């Protein structure tokens, strides 16, 4: 999920915005 | 730089580029 | 993201888990 | 049934399903 994808690794603006909403 | 966005900064960071839009939670 | 997925519409369990860590 | 999952309901929802793997945020 987010934290493995942004927390843990390191994530796009592109994969970020799909955390939005 | 630390590239992590974790806890308090992920939250700033989905503030940021979610905007009108919002986010959970 | 989740909360359209699960709030604005209904989600499985599947694409729920999907939201974890 | 209301099977909609919403704010608080929807972070209890993830407590249970996520379990020791925990979820944001």
């Amino acid at each position: 999920g987010i934290v493995e994808q942004c927390c843990t690794s390191i994530c796009s603006l592109y994969q970020l915005e799909n955390y939005c909403n | 730089v630390n590239q992590h966005l974790c806890g308090s900064h992920l939250v700033e960071a989905l503030y940021l580029v979610c905007g009108e839009r919002g986010f959970f939670h």
